């Protein structure tokens, strides 16, 4: 759904994760990138705050 | 961020539309 969409974009984002897995091979490569972008930002952003 | 805050509200408009004129559970294959 929406919730489920926004929700994992959310999840993802402060690391803690949803629920909702993709499961076909075109949302596993946004879901999959989305999971690269979020770990750029969180090791970035926890670099510079030192 | 004149073009990109755009983006975002075209797709915001597309999903709401998703969202309303199509469920989630009957049958519904291939459906937008
Ligand atoms: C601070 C928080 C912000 C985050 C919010 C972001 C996501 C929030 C939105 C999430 C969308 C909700 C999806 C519902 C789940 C689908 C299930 C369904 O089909 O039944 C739904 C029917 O009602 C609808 O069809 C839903 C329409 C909601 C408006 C569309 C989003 C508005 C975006 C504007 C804001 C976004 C801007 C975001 C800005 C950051 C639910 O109805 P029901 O009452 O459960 O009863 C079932 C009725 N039934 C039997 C007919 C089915
Ligand atoms: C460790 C924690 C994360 C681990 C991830 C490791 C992954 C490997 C990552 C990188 C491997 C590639 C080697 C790059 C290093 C050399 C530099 C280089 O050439 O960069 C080049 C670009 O290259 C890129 O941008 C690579 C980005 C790949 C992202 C992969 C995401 C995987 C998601 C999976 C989703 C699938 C889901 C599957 C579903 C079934 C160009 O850069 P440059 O020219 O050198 O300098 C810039 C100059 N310039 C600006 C003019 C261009």
């Amino acid at each position: 759904t929406l919730l489920n969409s926004f929700w994992f974009g959310v999840g993802a984002l402060m690391q803690q994760g949803s629920e909702l897995m993709p499961k076909a091979l075109s949302t596993r490569i946004v879901g999959g990138i989305w999971w690269f972008f979020t770990l750029i930002i969180i090791s970035s952003y926890t670099a510079n705050l030192a | 961020i004149g073009v990109t805050s755009g983006i975002v509200l075209v797709l915001l408009i597309i999903s709401i539309l998703v969202q309303v004129k199509q469920p989630r559970k009957k049958v519904m294959a291939c459906k937008t």
